[PDB]
């Protein structure tokens, strides 16, 4: 068994807000292709 | 975009899937049966040479949850101990040289098989597990047929079968060979012991090897299994003569404004094969089916040959292929009225400039693919074996003649596969002698544009429907915005050209 | 749709003495009460009494029920105002709480096919309610690849028993795992039901001990609503006279359904 | 800490302490023997672990500490976990016992030993009680007067002492605060401690599996409160109780908060 | 009085050193000694406790602030040591065969461990840091370990045949086990007569004071074989009698209590 999706949403609510803005805007300018997106996770 | 789909087909050519990892979870009713082999020595009939077990096949048909399932079960034993009982050295005393008995140390094997899908092509399995319930198996009453004397009867004996590991096996026979599942069971002796009556043997445990079935028709135990196996994705393993006419009937019924609205969308593989209400097999293998034929055509071969000739023109230079080059020097983008001939020959590679991402405008192959996607969602006659090589005949025979242009310091040089060339100024449309050996040097490296708005209609428009500087620059640049604005302003000098493009997109 | 208003408007007249005339009332009393009373015209008597409060004679109904469990077995409450009288029994605490959880709340119920499908609960209000003469339910959770956890999908003995010989059951299990079930489908029918907004049309009245009903399956609220009332008793005529006299309070605590 | 703290109402701060520990929680259930008796299974602990895994708790975080009886559990309850849940069955003949257990585990106590013979003790405030634990504690108390004599009792005849505990394992005795008492206890089998009640223990949660709320945690009869971490259930089986607890453990965990004073294993601090 | 939180503290460098809290901390605190049975055996006196109390009374410590708590043996003391006082002293005899146990005792009492429980029948446990150890108490603990690989299979051991497990303890009353941090271990333990607890070593306990009576200092508190430190409250003496030792302790009880410091937790 993996999770209850309600509790996984609560894990998101634990990762609510704390993304930096310079870092987010620099992260959203990358071609995060399949390899990069499913390797590091 | 609509040519990017062709470029993507070419890119994913290496994929030209078939297998799959499927999960099966089904209930089953294991109705098995034992079998004994009673061998009787010669003499009078008081002496028994052996009483052993035998592999016991049983084939039957039972009712699942709304299914009528045919099945086949093969029982066997392993590690049974051998006991003996001698009453004397005479032919007239009841003696059993050897009889087999069951205890903890032994094991019971059961090969199980059905006619369902889980067993049709089971050759590879992993993550195998199973939930089985325990039962009790007891021996009956085997009366030793003594010609004369008393009647010894082997009676009693019970054992509790507890589940154990599962594996694979193969049931062989003189008729059929079945790739089956091997259910293994461990044993624990029960309270009722086995005993032969009118004989000095009693209060001993196990299961008698004489009549283990107890006169029953089978021993029924339910179970469930789960696995992950390999299976062909196609779940079955264990006649253009009229198509062209359908295309030419569907050609002009299609509209123009909405078609131009649709010819700007990157209708990638999903979007191109989603609106097709395909068959269960086509939806699984459509893309690879069309690709294995798309990389067989004049288009693909010409692309690969241009690439081979560019490689060979970069390498050969010391022995440089001197076939011909008008312009600066050999490029293989310009390889050859003489002027009209050269221009047509260069335009038969400007089609490759088009489907090489080195264009700026409506990129005629894009219009061709839009017509394709607008026709193959309407045409009733579309099928898995049918779309392959229709996509290619489309890509090959849509807009055979097509023109291009290049701009340099406000001077447009046109060209066409139909042997026509036109030089002219942007602001003031007036022809000029066509500057060959400069048009080539420019079209080679500078970007090219397509002739959707070609000079003839352009001049007719600049004459009748007087045109502004920005509108004319955008029409030279082949802008879909101004194109659709004219198409909504209902300009027949553009509607006619678009209708001509449709009628050339005929197949 | 949206609704506007204002605070400058005035309060309207009392809808009482008209809601009585254009509504119906339905009492649900136990056979014990009729027994202790031992009279044939007590219904006519109570209706003539209600007629003083304003409820006309052809508006009040009395619907006897032999036992709380027999009542919990498919209670067909179809009236514009329902009152229930409920005895207290420690041995029947969970049953008389499930009855409340069933009638006080309005349930959106779908059927269930155990033998053919396996089900799971999505939110905290998607429960499994079984009704019948004698229910005996057992549950086996499963994992991602349809294998049992402390149970066997085939061996019914290895299942976990949650109900035994219960006429009504309300089962909440862990929300996010697929369960297999074993139920006496012959004698009990089971539905998967999501709890909608409460039923403001029924009023439970506990005739005996302290307030024990815990509607909320979550053991943190334990709320006591407006239409879950209590009385201490030594006779039944006193209870019925109390109900009669304070019916207006009960009908102010209740509100006609919206559906 | 004495220093102050500041704040605001517009900000969205997001800046907070981050660190590591044992793996982000632990949980310990205290269930009666009767539950496993009714269940009659030897895989139900692992079943509940894999269930909790859906709610987020990893493998090595959930624990069960079976207890035979409420009194046996009251005898030296050693709680060392980051979250504690206590299922407790209802018995009208044990109300005082399972209210003393509640007042003991829910609240935080600071205890000093006591020497009955050599000294005579007294209470100062309404929170300085005398808790006695053991196997059979029979207590008797004689108040005294200003001149070190007795009041309705005699310093010599223990029979004249007034009895307050008979055949109890845990006793929590509150007497008149401001007078010297003389005590007689079965010191061989029980130990008595002068304890003072402090701020509550937010790490435990009681769950009355049965009847209505009766626990009067506050010895004064005027409050009769009921805390957030004092739950009730109606039960006919134990599997359904445990499934309920598991489906609603996030509310239990939102109602419980880790300790503040310190780490400790017993139900009270010792300060001599 | 903000408990449960940690705030920046502040001060200055112009404030003068305040008065001596000595002669008041002795009065409002308590001192508990832990001596061995051999001491009272050699002594053979019934009033030695009242004697040492009247001696402390000269140093300032009042009569009923001092406590003596005997223990027959270092192992019987290691079996669930319950040190609940405001200043604890522990006189410890040296035995080269008991070195490891009396070092585990030191690492257990000198420090303040945050201890969570453990259940071997269900789970398989792994360590996260170098201070998350497993301490086993009881009368005779026989602990065996089988590490597992990435795919839940043993390494040189089988998950059924307990005989193939690796033995680290053999009939020990106290054990403190550290293993490779990052790998799950399956355990065999005599749960009936021993309790194992997974504990994290937090900052030290400044409330106890070990005083070795005999041999050279050997106690390696820190499990890592790089520090081998000698803490401030780790004292040594050389002995031939016990009265001299107690007189030394009493005469230098102020240095001892200066080396100790009332707890934080
Ligand atoms: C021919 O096409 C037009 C539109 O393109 C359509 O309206 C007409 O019905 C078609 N003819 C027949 C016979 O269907
Ligand atoms: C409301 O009550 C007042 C006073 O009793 C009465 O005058 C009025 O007529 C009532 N409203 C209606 C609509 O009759
Ligand atoms: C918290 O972090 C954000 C961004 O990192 C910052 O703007 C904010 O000032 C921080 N909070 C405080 C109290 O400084
Ligand atoms: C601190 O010591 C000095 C010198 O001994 C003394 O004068 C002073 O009074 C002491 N402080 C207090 C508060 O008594
Ligand atoms: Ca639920
Ligand atoms: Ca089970
Ligand atoms: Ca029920
Ligand atoms: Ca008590
Ligand atoms: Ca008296
Ligand atoms: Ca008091
Ligand atoms: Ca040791
Ligand atoms: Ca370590
Ligand atoms: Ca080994």
């Amino acid at each position: 068994l993996e999770r209850q999706l309600g509790e996984l949403r609560e894990e998101f609510n634990a990762l609510s807000q704390e993304i930096a803005m310079s870092q987010l805007i620099d992260l959203a300018l990358l071609p995060l292709d399949m390899f990069s997106m499913f390797s590091g996770i | 975009m609509a040519s990017l789909i062709y470029r993507q087909l070419l890119t994913n050519s290496y994929t030209v899937s078939l297998w799959k990892e499927m999960q099966y979870n089904r209930d089953i009713t294991i109705r098995f049966k034992f079998a004994s082999s009673i061998v009787k020595s010669g003499g009078l009939g008081y002496k028994w040479s052996e009483i052993s077990f035998k592999p016991a096949n049983y084939q039957y048909t039972y009712t699942r949850d709304g299914e009528e399932v045919t099945a086949h079960t093969t029982c066997s034993v392993n590690g049974m101990n051998d006991f003996n009982f001698n009453g004397g050295s005479l032919p007239t005393d009841f003696v059993i040289s050897r009889y087999e008995v069951i205890k903890e140390n032994s094991y019971v094997y059961v090969d199980y098989w059905d006619d369902s899908q889980a067993f049709r092509n089971m050759v590879y399995v992993r993550s195998l597990a199973a939930n089985l319930n325990s039962v009790i198996c007891t021996g009956g009453d085997y009366s030793f047929a003594l010609p004369v004397g008393q009647w010894p009867v082997m009676t009693g004996g019970a054992v509790s079968l507890h589940s154990a590991g599962v594996t694979l096996s193969t049931q062989f026979t003189d008729f059929v060979s079945l790739n089956s599942l091997r259910f293994r069971f461990r044993l624990t002796v029960e309270e009722p012991s086995f005993s032969i009556t009118r004989t000095r043997v009693s209060r001993l445990y196990g299961l008698p090897a004489a009549n283990p079935n107890n006169g029953k028709e089978y021993y029924e135990v339910a179970g469930r299994f789960s696995l992950i196996s390999l299976v062909p994705s196609n779940d079955d393993y264990q006649l253009l003569g009229e198509l062209r006419e359908e295309f030419n009937a569907l050609s002009q019924e299609i509209a123009m404004s909405q078609l131009i609205d649709l010819a700007l969308l990157p209708l990638d593989m999903f979007s191109m094969f989603s609106g097709i209400k395909s068959t269960i097999d086509a939806a699984k293998s459509m893309a690879t089916s069309v690709m294995k034929k798309f990389k067989k055509s004049g288009l693909a071969n010409s692309v690969s040959t241009l690439t081979d000739c560019l490689s060979d023109a970069a390498s050969s230079i010391s022995r440089g292929a001197s076939i011909r080059s008008v312009g600066s020097s050999a490029s293989c983008w310009t390889d050859v009225s003489s002027i009209s001939t050269q221009t047509s020959t260069i335009s038969r590679r400007l089609r490759l400039k088009e489907m090489a991402t080195q264009t700026e405008g409506m990129n005629f192959d894009d219009i061709s693919a839009a017509v394709l996607k607008t026709k193959i969602d309407r045409s009733t006659q579309i099928s898995p074996n049918t779309l392959p090589d229709i996509v290619t005949e489309a890509s090959e025979k849509f807009i055979p003649n097509r023109a291009y242009r290049v701009i340099n310091n406000d001077e447009v040089f046109e060209a066409g596969t139909d042997g026509r060339f036109f030089a002219y100024r942007v602001e003031t449309f007036d022809e000029i002698p066509f500057d060959v050996q400069k048009f080539a040097d420019l079209v080679t490296d500078s970007p090219v544009i397509s002739a959707i708005i070609d000079f003839k209609t352009l001049k007719n428009l600049n004459d009748n429907y007087g045109i502004s500087r920005q509108q004319a620059f955008n029409l030279l640049r082949s802008d879909p915005r101004v194109l659709r604005e004219f198409i909504n302003q209902d300009n027949p000098i553009i509607r006619n050209r678009i209708e001509q493009l449709i009628m050339q997109c005929r197949l | 749709l949206p609704i506007t208003g204002s605070m400058d408007t005035a309060y309207a007249n009392s809808t009482q003495e008209e809601t009585f005339l254009t509504s119906t009332l339905c009492l649900y009393y136990p056979t014990e009460a009729a027994t202790e009373i031992n009279d044939n015209s007590w219904k006519d008597t109570l209706s003539q009494l209600f007629l003083t409060k304003g409820w006309p004679t052809g508006s009040v109904y009395f619907k006897e029920y032999t036992d709380i469990a027999s009542f919990s077995v498919d209670p067909q409450l179809y009236c514009d105002y329902n009152v229930v009288l409920m005895k207290y029994d420690a041995t029947l605490q969970l049953d008389m709480s499930e009855l409340a959880d069933l009638i006080l709340n309005e349930w959106l119920c779908n059927p269930m096919d155990i033998t053919l499908y396996y089900y799971q609960q999505t939110d905290e209000a998607n429960k499994w309610i079984s009704m019948g003469s004698s229910c005996t339910i057992k549950v086996c959770p499963l994992n991602t690849q349809t294998l049992g956890i402390g149970c066997l999908t085939t061996d019914t003995a290895t299942f976990e028993e949650v109900a035994t010989a219960e006429k009504l059951v309300i089962t909440d299990v862990v929300d996010g795992v697929n369960h297999k079930l074993d139920v006496t489908t012959a004698t009990c029918t089971i539905r998967n039901c999501k709890k909608l907004g409460p039923r403001e049309n029924v009023a439970v009245i506990q005739v005996g001990g302290s307030d024990v009903l815990d509607i909320t399956a979550d053991p943190t609220t334990a709320p006591q609503t407006e239409r879950m009332m209590r009385i201490n008793w030594k006779k039944w005529w006193q209870v019925f006279y109390t109900v009669v006299d304070y019916v207006n309070q009960i009908i102010q605590a209740m509100s006609k359904r919206s559906r």
